[PDB]
């Protein structure tokens, strides 16, 4: 019922950073978790979705974000690692909770977190 | 696979909102139980609305409504409240990355 | 104009269904009346069926198990006959009807006999 | 609502021959009358016992008082007669009378 | 042979042995269900001296009151008595847990508007019936009493 | 005996001997007196896909409850309504089989599960099939355990 | 009615008599006894030493063809 996050972060472009999203009020195994990034004044972008049993690690068709998503059931924390960080890559990042299978499979939200890729 | 949304529409209370969710490629899917709606308010992360009314109908005012067919899903609202406008998103599903609506912001005058 | 199925014969205790497609008018606009006439005998109104919404109104003088099913899209009136009896061995006629309480009948089907025999 | 109009007919043709709808004690202003031919799906002749529908030669009129109705076939020939059934519409089971098997010299 | 089977030995000793039990078997099975409709004066509702106007029809619920259409078939005084879903005898026998009765006065032509999925002046603002209806609609001419 | 079929993780619980479920009532039935092991493993990685193929199917409506270890492949429309289906979908007529819907990121409860049912005759039947049970030289004229 | 079979030795004879306990013969060689309806046995007025005990003062023997 409650999704927590990391706060914003600053990294030089070209490096990597690990990002967190604590999940509470539900079993981590029961519901899948996904990362969505929305650029300011722009439409949201869905980087990938993770299967409940094991990380789906889906990669988008055509242009690829190259972000890697991993889930630890014991931790109950969703983990995102971003490589080749770019100003274009920078977007507000929201972790979201899946529900039972149907039309869209996702209801709860992490409030979202800034990205600063900068010198 | 690729989706577009109406460039802009601005409305007023009491009006019945229908936004054009413009879907390239196939119309829906073989299942015909796909597509979703979303609302992003400022300072309030987005929220589920109705995904073809497959499940979880309760929690949303029944004034919210609509349906979908073909390459354009039909949005529906009635008796809108001047505080309840926000960009509506119709994320795709079952084919390729889902992707999201271009974004239309209601701008009541007065 | 109305068109029924051909003449038919069947054994007792079986289940049978006859038909009557409607042409030249909308099925919903005009009601369908089913009338059974025994040979050399007075006409008997077995039942009347409403076309737009399926209706099962039957005469209570005798029961022929005449279930009535109507589908607006098909434009065909269906009458089902079960537990065939000597009374059931009679010509069966579909009939054009008003959509009002006058119920005048003037346009008919060819009339179909449903003979009842020990062996069909 | 039982009807017992007219067993059959036996009379020289061309005459004003009446068939007498014997209605039940319950009265119904509305009625109908149909002409039957041997092994031919009959057709309603007299609508509402007083009005003419399109396509009927005026040889047979329908004149009746209250429950009783008479279908006076005026000047009928050897070309038209068959069976003629009465119909009652007011009572729920819309019964049909014995009917008249018109016959003539 | 029954004696041999009970003994478990083909040879049978002289004597009398009870090797079987005989019970009379029912010729037919009779099934009656717990009554659920209840009882009421069904005839009085039809015999009511005055009926409400169609614009504001009176509603009386036929609950805890008998459901009897056998008398209705015998009377045969109804100009239109359409029935839906099942044969008229079959609905008459079946107990109905809850039934709803609506009483109104309309012209014979106007009665058509009060029918399932039917659009008319009397169907759009006087009263309306759902497209899927299993209920039976009863209409009788009231010219003798209502007209003056 | 190996029985291969498709069911949701919650549905797997329904298919048990002495267990009553919607899946048990129509599409597949497991005998109450049946002797064997039912093995279920998550197929979310393979069976579930972005394509979400509807090849897997289950019987939503059956006229009678399925007999134990009996198979029904009938596709005839179920006549719930008084009006006859006539072999085609109609008002008050519902198709007996409903196509299975599965999601790639489905939750463990909703994950598709591959289920295999094993039945063994065991005692009183010649041993066509045997456990590895490495055989040991037979011993006679002495009191010894024998298998 | 319980079915009691009156049987002489199988080698001696295969003939059998059926007695139904506490029931009339109509419910099921005709005789009626307090024990119940008797079938397969013919009543004899003459009295003989008991061979098989039917009960209620009635006994069964194989006698003349027998």
């Amino acid at each position: 019922v409650k999704l927590v996050e990391s706060g914003g972060g600053l990294v030089k472009p070209g490096g990597s950073l690990r990002l967190s999203c604590a999940a509470s009020g539900f079993t981590f195994t029961n519901y899948g978790m996904s990362w969505v990034r929305q650029a300011p004044g722009k439409r949201l972008e869905w980087v990938a979705e993770i299967s409940s049993g094991g990380s789906y690690t889906y990669y988008p068709d055509t242009v690829t974000g190259r972000f890697t998503i991993s889930r630890d059931n014991a931790k109950n924390t969703l983990y995102l690692q971003m490589n080749s960080l770019r100003a274009e890559d920078t977007a507000v990042y929201y972790c979201a909770r899946f529900r039972y299978g149907g039309g869209g499979t996702v209801d709860y939200w992490g409030q979202g977190t800034l990205v600063t890729v900068s010198s | 696979i690729v989706l577009t949304q109406s460039p802009t529409l601005s409305l007023s209370p009491g009006e019945r909102a229908t936004l054009s969710c413009r879907a390239s490629e196939s119309v829906d899917n073989y299942g015909i139980s796909f597509m979703n709606w979303f609302q992003q308010k400022p300072g309030q992360a987005p929220r589920l609305l109705i995904y073809a009314a497959s499940n979880q109908g309760s929690g949303i005012p029944s004034r919210f409504s609509g349906s979908g067919s073909g390459t354009d899903f039909s949005l529906t609202i009635s008796s809108l409240e001047p505080e309840d406008f926000a960009v509506y998103f119709c994320q795709q599903s079952k084919e390729v990355p889902r992707i999201f609506g271009q974004g239309t912001k209601v701008e009541i005058l007065k | 104009q109305l068109v029924q199925s051909g003449a038919e014969v069947k054994k007792p205790g079986a289940t049978v269904k006859i038909s009557c497609k409607v042409s030249g008018y909308s099925f919903s606009n005009y009601y369908i009346h089913w009338v059974k006439q025994a040979p050399g005998k007075s006409l008997e109104w077995i039942g009347y069926i409403d076309p737009f919404n399926g209706g099962t109104s039957d005469n209570l003088k005798f029961k022929g198990a005449a279930t009535l099913t109507a589908d607006t899209s098909t434009d065909t009136a269906y009458m089902e006959l079960s537990s065939l009896r000597s009374e059931d061995t009679a010509v069966y006629y579909c009939a054009r009807s008003e959509y009002d309480p006058y119920y005048v009948m003037d346009y008919w089907g060819q009339g179909t006999t449903v003979t009842v025999s020990s062996a069909s | 609502i039982v009807l017992t109009q007219s067993p059959f007919q036996s009379v020289s043709p061309k005459e004003k021959v009446t068939i007498t709808c014997r209605a039940s004690q319950s009265i119904s202003s509305n009625l109908h009358w149909y002409q039957q031919k041997p092994d031919q799906s009959p057709k309603l002749l007299i609508k509402y016992a007083s009005q003419s529908i399109s396509g009927i030669p005026s040889r047979f009129s329908g004149s009746g008082s209250g429950t009783d109705f008479t279908l006076t076939i005026n000047s009928l020939e050897a070309e038209d007669f068959g069976i003629y059934f009465c119909q009652q519409t007011n009572f729920w089971p819309y019964i049909f009378g014995q009917g008249t098997k018109l016959e003539i010299l | 042979s029954e004696t041999k089977c009970t003994l478990k030995s083909f040879t049978v000793e002289k004597g009398i042995y009870q090797t079987s039990n005989f019970r009379v078997q029912p010729t037919e099975s009779i099934v009656r269900f717990p009554n659920i409709t209840n009882l009421c004066p069904f005839g009085e509702v039809f015999n009511a001296t005055r009926f409400a106007s169609v614009y504001a029809w009176n509603r009386k619920r036929i609950s805890n009151c008998v459901a009897d259409y056998s008398v209705l078939y015998n009377s045969a005084s109804f100009s239109t008595f359409k029935c839906y879903g099942v044969s008229p005898t079959k609905l008459n026998d079946l107990c109905f847990t809850n039934v709803y009765a609506d009483s109104f006065v309309i012209r014979g032509d106007e009665v058509r508007q009060i029918a399932p999925g039917q659009t008319g002046k009397i169907a759009d603002y006087n009263y309306k019936l759902p497209d899927d209806f299993t209920g039976c609609v009863i209409a009788w001419n009231s010219n003798n009493l209502d007209s003056k | 005996y190996a029985d291969s079929f498709v069911i949701r993780g919650d549905e797997v619980r329904q298919i048990a001997p002495g267990q009553t479920g919607k899946i048990a009532d129509y599409n597949y039935k497991l005998p109450d007196d049946f002797t064997g092991c039912v093995i279920a493993w998550n197929s979310n990685n393979l069976d579930s896909k972005v394509g979400g193929n509807y090849n897997y199917l289950y019987r939503l409506f059956r006229k009678s409850n399925l007999k134990p270890f009996e198979r029904d492949i009938s596709t005839e429309i179920y006549q719930a309504g008084s009006t006859p289906c006539n072999g085609v979908e109609g008002f008050n007529c519902y198709f007996p089989l409903q196509s299975y819907g599965f999601q790639p990121t489905n939750g463990v409860g909703y994950q598709p599960y591959r289920v295999v049912v094993l039945s063994f005759e065991l005692l009183h039947a010649p041993a066509t099939v045997c456990g590895p049970k490495k055989s040991t030289n037979l011993v006679k004229n002495k009191c010894v355990n024998f298998n | 009615g319980g079915v009691s079979v009156i049987t002489p030795g199988t080698n001696t004879s295969n003939q059998v008599a059926v007695l139904y306990q506490d029931v009339n013969c109509t419910e099921v060689n005709v005789f009626q006894t307090r024990a119940g309806c008797l079938i397969g046995a013919e009543h004899v007025n003459n009295s003989y030493e008991c061979d098989i005990p039917i009960g209620a003062g009635i006994c069964a023997s194989y006698q003349t063809s027998q």
